[PDB]
């Protein structure tokens, strides 16, 4: 019986741990997510994956998770991990509101999920969940906010994340091309299409590849829209407009 | 050696490891010898120590008034069912008001030790235990084992170096049913000689004796009171 | 319904002395109006320097004194060594106060030697509290022999009255004449008067026979 | 049953009588209903005698601990508030139990009161018991924070010679301690009827 | 048994209770404090029964402290309130209910100043002006009286200066001396210890 | 009683295509008001309302385990939840409790989301729950307010005689009960906009 | 006794989990089946061969209905298949134990999934060796949905499983299209079966189950003969 | 249930799993602690941040109460759930002995919190070690250091993390008693030795400093900036 | 490759029981005497830094007010086995109203020794010392990993454990007294520790009958040192 045994628990000899090191180089390739936030409003830009001719496109969306009245989460990595994930912290802030009769605020969310994700890397002998994930969301103390998670169990808050397969290619780029506190939602979005337009190989960028959620703040709404189908891909030909401009005149 | 790791795991031959490698660790310690008259039942131990300044190690335990033990083996384990032991003597005694027989008690210390030798991860008591007691059918020496298998007997000695001690056993216990209690222990100190290299005995600080007896409650004697007993005994003939 | 005590009837009685100890009990157990038996005495030596007496619901003082007697063998296994006079009254204490929301119907006292070799008599309610005297009475005819060692060993309200100490002589006719007192009044009181004298020898005892209403 | 403490500049006054009854019956003249918790606190017994004996020696053991791990004695702040929740517990299941505790702590003098419901209050006077009342009157007509130290003697120790006096559950000898700065003093253990003839002529 | 009031204005709040300790039939105690701090903004006010106003009322207490060290920030007012609402009610059908009577007051940098009332059942009500105690029958009906929504702090003193000299007239309990505090935009802040002298 | 401890009153009433709900205003132990702002309706969503009378506590509570078991449904699932769904989640989060029972009494109006129809219904405290077509009324004034919707009932109601009807049936039945009163508050809701009026009641 | 209480489906180094990725060539080995709907009801047909004419093809079913209006196939091994839909028969009831309505096929796949990734994780165990075919008619629109070991689940309009499936997904993707009836789509499942089946294909070769408005069931042996005749 | 022995010993006598954890602690951000006599002086070296993001949460120094701060080294994921667990610990002393937490006290429960954590069945040890600063009753200042065994140990400077030994090293022949004389004196103390650490210019420092009767107080990047300005400035005129 | 924790050797003995003795040759050297005049007891600290706060690691711990302790081998669980002392010392003094013994208290530690296994998970790596003033006298054991203790009247362990165990039989007799024996431990802790000895390496403790546990400090220490 503790011949097999696989100890998914312990360290290697050179100080760091094997497990969640895997699940952090699974983390790299499936899936592309990324964000981004200066003004009023935060956006989740997502690359589909499964793009087969025969499906049926329901469920409102995809990789996109409306946790809270005024939250919600992109994900990556092992989908089946992934539902287990997004209907644990679902009610987490239920039993908040519940308690306290107050929506919870988004980074204490984020805190309370990370304890149950570091527990099963640190006891139990278990196999560690495969998932990063991105937050948006607002509340009343710090207004729009954007973290992200990690199987180790460490978060972070953030103004612009990919965790896509080319994610350090993203990233270089997003760090070339921001403003702090300037970009309004409609530079962050021009930005958006901007920057999954390199990550992913497939090119010229078809309409039904990706998907982008807005979070805006109305007075008591903070609306958390999924836009359609028909204004991506004149935000598209808006990137393809303006680029066959810039190149020929330079 | 695969087969060799575990107490569950049979040999191909048919005899589990895990039970014999607890035997050797009775045949580390320190030799005892019990036996027994048609009144009495004496058994006699040989204490060691590590330094000169340190004391003696014990091993005659008193159970109850008419049950006494003697050990061999890891003393950590022997303290173990020394309190199991001490325990089923005084609930019985608590329930029925008499003193629990001396036969019927093994019988539960066959079936305690058993059941670790049959689980998974659970190593055997590597214990010794000779014991000599009264029923109302008078005395009675007994030995157990790490193999859970108890043996009625009527002189025994276990531990480091006993064969010699059973080889002096067999050629006079024709005369042990009928001599009193003066030279019955004077007999087993001549067993305690035997299994001694050649130049030190008994000098009355490694030796401890324990009686129960017809009238007599169980009674354990320690290097000042041996002094009358270990006295007229001949030397070592070489 | 089933009511779950009952009165048994019982006295017993100690006194401290310099360097003796003396108790006494009556032999008869009997509820309602009948009478069980003329022979069932009080006196229980726990060792050889201690002596405890036990009155009240009577299937209690059965239970309570073999719990007491497996406690002492625990203790010798444990520690090599016998228990004293006040290491027995700490120990019951806690042990009448284990079954605090249940309660023993009991009334205990406590008499025997300390490690001077002098008189210690410990006294107990039905919970477990306790305290060192001189002499007490305890169990249905305590109100009636309580006021006489007042006067007599307690020197109590008498005026030019010396004070000898109590000899073991003037002690031992001290009890066999309270009890016929207590005998003519009481109907619980019995047959025969069991007396138990713990002295630095041993435990010496001594029955006197009274009426037998 | 009476007893009565009330600090001052010198320290802390404890009294109280030792007559412990049984209905109507007297049961002893001689029960020490102050007893010893420490070299530095004092504990109280009213109500019942025998939870009031079990749970101050339980806060003995309790104490004893906490000076080991810590390598300083405990405040009395600290000693009471162990008492109130251990109570707690079996609260409804029927305790009798109106202690106090005092003792000389890190800020001066201490002195509370703990009940078996639950109640832990400070204060400077208290006399808890059945002549309880009868204590008050005579102990606030005396009280001063500034009195001397024979005098304190003399205050506490006729106030519980009136309590006595008035009601019938409460007699027997006097016993009083004193508080001070190293640790409690006992003081004396005067009979009623000797005080009788004292305190009239 | 025993008395506090709630009076609450445009920008404070103004509480108060009485300070003794009671017994059988006599005072133990003649300057005890009802009254529990959590926050630098939030008081409590607990009346009930001997045990359980101490500690249910210092479990509360911890319980704040705590959110705001692992969190930074504080409790809103309303949200303190309400978390002890669902501590009565969760442990009320059980083998050791609470029976204690409370209301709480607190400030808040958003919504201002707030006031709440509980009984020994756990019913919220956020009300202008509140009472517990017998004397609350007394006094109710000064208070409405003569209030104002829009009260000054100065002559809101004075309005429980009437309120409390009516209840040493027609009330048969003693309660000599009352406690007062104030909460706005600094926080706590003690007033004068008001009484009326006895000798 | 136990209802009788708080007061209360609560009473639904169906329209053409439309449905109005109405409840008192005051809050109170026994004899004693406290104040005269307590809520007892509570809203579930766009077009469906609920309104909780009885024990001032379950009024409360229930009102916060429904919402908690509402959002984890309306999450879980893409869609908002039909009326008559409704009422079987209140049955059974009152029947778990079959021997610990909440003192309430809950009743539950809205229109069907899709096709635009009204529903009432009410319910015990252990939960039976009973479907109406003109009205249900729960509280401790319950026989006074049979006695107004009997005789000012009818079948085919436009929104304005609707609120006329459901303000004389609480103005008088609520004025003849002790423990009830304070004030009166009125929804009446419909598919294209939601009304809330006060109403000026005796505050006696 | 006791379990075992700990994982033994762990990352690889490559960071593929492996007995998932082995639990899916044993789904690749199983019986072909397929499934479509077309804008009125779901068809769901599967492939059913005795070994021996020794066996009651009337005995067992594949196709099984789990409420009045929802039905499901497998393609995998058999008796994980009878364990997971006592489980699916159990949670369509304690849905409507609570809520007084039949249980969307959507909220179904949800619970019949999350049992899988429930069981692929925990202590002792191996994963399931099948998948599913989930057809039902909710609120008029009909759905059809597949699930897999790992966990997830898709939305098809129409797919194929077990042996060839790359060969019937590809067929189904130059004959399927968004505007045809029920019993159209039924010939053109029995045409893709046909791709992979042996000689005969009789009344009893084959099982096909039906949804409509009307609600789920399984076609009787006699139609069968029907739709197979006037076939290819 | 997984009941598993992790950590047994070797066959010299040593525990394999404590001593590998210790290396996970040797490589993560330096963190350097001193005490004076009235002010206490702690920072962590190696921010190490993106500097085009978020910064409020990355913070590690956190307080426990009032008067205890607390600095770490290792893994974060295992670090902020013994602080949780030790902010409960701090918070239940008050309801019980009223006084606030003397820092002796939570330095024994980390401990123990941890010797028994690699006693236990199916627990890998805790891969952090921390400093515990804080000023108690009666105004007296120390610090403790945390092993991930769980040895509680006191000191008057200490340094931990990646580069630490050489901090240590260094801190010796530094500390003198006229370098705790002036409060601003011994933060120099500090940004010296971070200084002669990991990279540390002025960009990726952040001391937090404690006057014995204030809160935790982070000096923003302008005395960090002024402070590394008058050390060098005094560090070009001497030599 | 992986046996457990629960396995017999070949030659009979264990493998972690034995494994643990070799643990506590790597602690200080502890060194106490037992005299008939009372009993010393003393340690080295094995100060590793210049700026380590020398007060803060101890050896010597108390466990009543006539029972001292000094460990080796590892520290941080040697802290358990001297709270569970410290409670059972209490409990018999609750319930008896006594003292307990000090070979009393030794077997309540070391029924605790041996109880890991994978139900209800290693030995203990520490060894001690119990000195103490029982109605018996002054006494002295020592405990084991393994679970055995007897009492010695002149035990050193530590690293230095052999070394001074040979010095250690030549200086001894019965009829020591406590004066001499205190300067006789120092004798042989000088030899076998590493730095040169001051008041500040080591530290004493003794107890007599007639007083409680007394442990020595930094002022009057050193006298002994300097008329050594």
């Amino acid at each position: 019986s503790r011949r097999y045994d696989s100890r998914t628990t312990i360290f290697s000899p050179e100080g760091r741990l094997y497990q969640v090191e895997y699940a952090m180089e699974a983390i790299g390739h499936a899936g592309t997510c990324l964000g981004i936030l200066a003004n009023d409003g935060v956006l989740l830009a997502a690359e589909r994956r499964n793009i087969h001719k025969l499906l049926d496109e329901v469920f409102f969306s995809e990789k996109i998770y409306k946790l809270n009245e005024d939250m919600a989460c992109s994900v990556a990595g092992i989908t089946s991990d992934a539902n287990v994930l997004t209907n644990e912290l679902r009610l987490i802030a239920q039993r908040y509101l519940l308690q306290y009769q107050e929506p919870i605020p988004c980074e204490q969310l984020v805190t309370a999920l990370c304890d149950i994700k570091q527990a099963y890397t640190q006891f139990g002998g278990k196999r560690p969940f495969g998932v990063s994930l991105l937050y948006i969301g607002w509340d009343k103390h710090y207004g729009f906010q954007l973290y992200q998670s990690d199987p180790s169990g460490n978060y972070g808050g953030w103004k612009a994340t990919c965790i896509g397969n080319n994610s350090a290619a993203a990233v270089s780029m997003l760090k070339q091309d921001y403003k702090e506190g300037e970009m309004t939602l409609k530079s962050a979005l021009a930005l958006a299409i901007k920057v999954l337009n390199k990550t992913m190989d497939v090119s010229k960028l078809s309409a039904e590849k990706v998907e982008i959620a807005t979070l805006t703040r109305e007075n008591g709404k903070t609306v958390i829209r999924v836009l359609k189908q028909k204004e991506v891909e004149q935000l598209i030909k808006k990137h393809e407009e303006e680029e066959a401009k810039a190149e020929r005149e330079k | 050696n695969q087969y060799d790791n575990d107490v569950t795991v049979w040999s191909p031959q048919g005899r589990i490891h895990q039970i014999e490698y607890a035997m050797e660790a009775v045949k580390q310690g320190s030799a005892t010898v019990g036996l027994k008259s048609k009144t009495h039942a004496v058994l006699v131990a040989l204490k060691r120590a590590q330094s000169e300044l340190a004391a003696h190690q014990k091993k005659i335990l008193h159970v109850d008034n008419h049950i006494g033990i003697s050990i061999a083996g890891l003393t950590a384990d022997a303290r173990l069912l020394c309190n199991f032991m001490r325990q089923e003597c005084l609930d019985s005694r608590f329930v029925f008001d008499r003193p629990l027989p001396v036969s019927r008690l093994v019988s539960l210390i066959g079936s305690k030790t058993q059941i670790p030798t049959q689980r998974y991860g659970r190593r055997p008591y590597g214990v010794g235990l000779l014991i000599a007691g009264y029923d109302d059918m008078g005395p009675h020496i007994f030995q157990t084992c790490p193999s859970a298998n108890y043996f009625d007997c009527r002189a025994m000695s276990i531990g480091a170096r006993s064969q010699s001690a059973r080889t002096y056993l067999e050629r006079h216990m024709s005369e042990f049913m009928e001599c009193n209690l003066n030279e019955l222990v004077k007999h087993g100190l001549r067993a305690l000689r035997e299994t001694l290299p050649a130049e030190q005995d008994l000098t009355t600080k490694n030796v401890s004796i324990g009686i129960v007896g017809k009238d007599l409650e169980f009674t354990i004697y320690d290097d000042d009171d041996v002094s009358p007993f270990l006295e007229g005994l001949e030397e070592r003939p070489q | 319904r089933f009511s779950p005590y009952v009165f048994n009837g019982g006295t017993i009685l100690a006194i401290a002395g310099e360097d003796f100890a003396i108790v006494a009990s009556d032999t008869r157990l009997s509820e309602g109006f009948s009478i069980h038996t003329r022979d069932s005495p009080k006196c229980y030596k726990l060792t050889d320097k201690t002596v405890i007496g036990c009155s009240g619901f009577h299937g209690d003082c059965l239970t309570l004194t073999k719990i007491i007697e497996a406690r002492l063998k625990m203790y010798k296994h444990s520690n090599n060594k016998a228990m004293t006079t006040g290491a027995i009254a700490a120990m019951l204490s806690t042990i009448l106060y284990s079954r605090r929301f249940f309660p023993y119907y009991v009334y205990n006292i406590i008499g025997g030697l300390d490690e001077e070799g002098k008189g210690a008599v410990y006294s107990f309610d039905p919970v477990g509290s306790y305290q060192r005297d001189s002499f007490k009475a305890g169990g249905s005819a305590s109100a009636m022999l309580q006021p006489l060692l007042d006067n007599q060993v307690g020197f109590k309200n008498m005026q030019n009255v010396e004070h000898v100490p109590l000899s073991l002589d003037r002690a031992m006719r001290l009890v066999k004449d309270v009890f016929i007192s207590a005998a003519e009044r009481d109907v619980y009181t019995g047959d025969a008067l069991r007396i138990c004298i713990v002295t630095k020898e041993g435990i010496r005892e001594e029955t006197v026979s009274l009426r037998k209403d | 049953t009476t007893t009565l403490a009330f600090k001052f500049r010198h320290g802390v006054i404890v009294a109280a009588d030792s007559r412990a009854t049984a209905g109507a019956y007297i049961a002893s003249q001689t029960v020490k209903k102050v007893i010893e918790i420490n070299p530095y606190l004092l504990g109280t017994m009213a109500g019942g005698a025998a939870d009031c004996s079990f749970w101050e020696r339980l806060l003995a053991r309790q104490c004893r601990i906490y000076e080991l791990r810590n390598k300083e004695r405990i405040s009395v702040a600290a000693a009471s508030k162990l008492l109130a929740n251990m109570v707690y517990q079996y609260k409804g299941m029927g305790l009798s139990m109106g202690t106090m505790i005092c003792g000389w702590d890190k800020r001066g003098p201490g002195l509370y009161y703990v009940d078996s419901e639950g109640n832990r209050i400070s204060g400077a006077t208290f006399s808890v018991g059945s002549g309880s009342v009868y204590a008050y009157g005579v102990m606030d007509r005396g009280y001063s924070y500034d009195l001397e130290v024979e005098q304190a003697y003399d205050l506490a120790r006729r106030a519980i010679y009136q309590a006595t006096y008035r009601d019938a559950y409460s007699g027997g000898a006097v016993n009083l301690y004193h508080v001070r700065e190293d640790g409690w003093i006992r003081v004396s253990s005067d009979n009623v009827a000797d005080l009788h003839e004292k305190y009239s002529g | 048994m025993e008395y506090l009031i709630g009076i609450q204005g445009p920008d404070y709040v103004l509480v108060a209770s009485d300070r003794v300790a009671a017994s059988n039939i006599v005072q133990m105690k003649d300057d005890h404090d009802k009254m529990f701090k959590m926050s630098e903004k939030i008081l409590l006010l607990c009346v009930g029964e001997a045990g359980d106003t101490v500690q249910f009322a210092e479990y509360i207490q911890k319980n704040v402290q705590l959110y705001k060290m692992r969190n930074g920030y504080e409790l809103s007012p309303t949200a303190a309130a309400n978390f002890t609402r669902r501590n009565l009610a969760d442990c009320l059908r059980s083998r050791t209910p609470y029976h204690v009577n409370l209301l709480l007051a607190g400030y808040d940098e958003h919504e201002g100043p707030a006031l709440y009332y509980m009984d020994y059942l756990a019913a919220l009500a956020k009300a202008p002006f509140a009472a517990h105690g017998y004397g609350a029958f007394l006094t109710l009906s000064i208070l409405d009286r003569y209030y104002t929504p829009t009260i000054s702090r100065e002559r809101a003193v004075e309005l429980l200066r009437k309120c409390l000299e009516e209840l040493q007239k027609r009330f048969i309990l003693n309660l000599p001396t009352f406690s007062v505090r104030i909460i706005d935009k600094n926080g706590i802040h003690d007033l004068d210890n008001i009484s009326f002298p006895k000798q | 009683s136990i209802m009788s401890y708080n007061g209360g009153a609560v009473m639904a009433m169906k329209g053409k295509n439309c449905v109005a709900i109405a409840a008192d205003r005051r809050f109170g132990i026994q004899a004693q008001m406290v104040t005269t702002d307590f809520q007892k309706i509570f809203p579930m969503g766009d077009r469906l309302y609920i309104g909780l009378a009885g024990l001032a506590t379950d009024v409360q509570t229930v009102a916060q385990r429904l919402k908690f078991r509402l959002n984890l449904y309306e999450l879980k699932e893409g869609r908002q939840i039909k009326p008559y769904t409704l009422m079987s989640m209140v049955a059974n989060l009152l029947y778990e409790k079959r021997f610990g029972p909440y003192y309430t009494e809950p009743v539950i109006a809205g229109l069907d989301p899709k096709t635009f129809k009204p529903f009432i219904c009410s319910l015990d405290l252990i939960g039976c729950p009973m479907v109406t077509d003109d009205f249900v009324v729960s509280g401790t004034c319950a026989e006074q307010m049979y006695g107004m919707c009997e005789s000012l009932w009818e079948p085919n109601m436009d929104p304005d005689h609707l609120f006329e009807t459901i303000s004389q049936a609480m103005l008088n039945a609520v004025d003849r009960d002790a423990v009830s009163g304070m004030g009166v508050i009125v929804h009446i809701i419909e598919k294209d906009k939601i009304t809330t009026r006060t109403l000026k009641a005796r505050m006696d | 006794e006791r379990g075992y209480s700990f994982s033994l489906t762990t990352f690889s180094p490559s960071g593929k989990l492996v007995q998932i990725e082995y639990a899916l060539a044993a789904v690749a080995g199983g019986a072909p089946s397929v499934g479509i709907k077309a804008a009125n009801g779901v068809v769901l047909a599967t492939e059913k061969k005795q070994k021996s004419i020794l066996y009651d093809e009337r005995s067992v079913h594949k196709v099984e209905p789990i409420t009045k209006h929802i039905g499901l196939v497998y393609s995998g091994m058999g008796p994980d298949y009878r364990v997971l839909v006592h489980r699916a028969r159990k949670l369509a009831q304690q849905y409507y134990l609570v809520y007084q309505e039949p249980i969307p096929t959507a909220q179904l796949v949800q619970r019949v999934a999350s049992v899988m990734q429930e069981y692929t994780q925990s202590g002792g165990v191996r994963p399931f060796g099948v998948s599913l075919l989930i057809c039902g008619w909710n609120e008029g629109r009909p759905y059809l949905f597949q699930s897999d070991p790992s966990g997830a689940y898709f939305a098809w309009k129409a797919t194929a499983m077990g042996k060839n499936y790359v060969n019937g997904k590809t067929f189904l993707e130059k004959r399927y299209n968004e505007d045809l009836e029920l019993e159209d789509a039924i010939h053109t499942a029995i045409l893709t079966l046909k791709e992979s089946f042996e000689g005969q294909m009789t009344e009893d070769n084959i099982e096909v189950g039906i949804c409509n408005e009307a609600g789920f069931r399984r076609l009787t042996p006699t139609e069968v003969k029907d739709y197979l005749a006037a076939i290819a | 249930s997984y009941d598993r022995a992790i950590t047994v010993f070797s066959p010299d006598g040593h525990l394999f799993q404590v001593e590998y954890a210790q290396e996970a602690v040797k490589k993560g951000s330096t963190a350097v602690g001193v005490r004076g006599r009235d002010i206490v002086v702690l920072g962590v070296e190696k921010k190490s941040v993106a500097k085009l993001q978020d910064e409020r949460t990355v913070r590690k120094i956190c307080a426990l109460d009032d008067n205890v701060c607390m600095a770490f080294a290792g893994l974060t994921a295992d670090a902020r759930i013994v602080i949780n667990r030790a902010r409960v610990e701090c918070q239940s002393h008050r309801l019980t002995v009223e006084d606030p937490v003397t820092v002796e006290y939570i330095t024994r429960y980390i401990a123990s919190l941890k010797q028994r954590y690699t006693q236990s069945n199916g627990r890998r040890p805790f891969g952090i070690s921390a400093l515990i600063v804080g000023f108690d009753f009666d105004g007296t200042p120390r610090l403790y250091q945390t092993d991930p065994s769980g040895t509680y140990h006191a000191w008057k400077a200490n340094a931990i993390g990646r580069g630490a030994k050489s901090v240590r090293e260094f801190l010796e022949k530094n500390y003198t008693d006229e370098a705790i004389e002036t409060d601003d004196l011994t933060i120099k103390l500090v940004i010296k030795a971070l200084l002669e650490v990991v990279q540390s210019g002025g960009k990726n420092i952040e001391l937090a400093v404690m006057r014995r009767d204030q809160s935790l107080k982070i000096l923003n990047p302008e005395e960090i900036e002024k402070y590394v300005a008058e050390i060098e400035k005094e560090k070009e005129e001497n030599e | 490759y992986d046996r457990g924790v629960n396995t017999f050797s070949p030659e009979g003995r264990l493998f972690q029981v034995e494994y643990a003795i070799e643990a506590i040759k790597l602690g200080s050297t502890a060194i106490g005497i037992q005299t008939s005049e009372g009993v010393c007891l003393a340690v080295e600290k094995r100060i590793t830094s210049p700026l380590m706060e020398p007060s803060s690691i101890e050896k010597i711990v108390e466990i009543d007010a006539h029972i001292g302790c000094a460990m080796s081998g590892l520290i941080a669980d040697a802290k358990t086995l001297i709270d569970k002392a410290r409670v059972e010392t209490q409990n018999h003094w609750f319930t008896y109203n006594e003292t307990m013994t000090v070979e009393s208290v030794t077997q309540a530690v070391s029924n605790l020794a041996l109880q890991f296994g994978e139900e209800d998970s290693r030995p203990f790596g520490v060894a001690l010392l119990f000195g103490g003033v029982d109605e018996k006298g002054p006494q002295l054991f020592h405990m084991d990993p393994s679970g055995t203790f007897v009492q010695c009247d002149a035990r050193a362990i530590g690293s230095a454990s052999e070394g001074a165990q040979s010095s250690l039989q030549e200086v001894y007799h019965k009829s020591m007294t406590l004066k001499e024996a205190i300067k006789s431990s120092l004798i042989i802790l000088k030899q076998v520790m590493e730095e040169k000895l001051n008041a500040t390496n080591i530290e004493l403790a003794t107890v007599q009958p007639g007083q409680n546990f007394h442990m020595f400090t930094k002022e009057e220490l050193e006298e002994v040192i300097k008329d050594i």
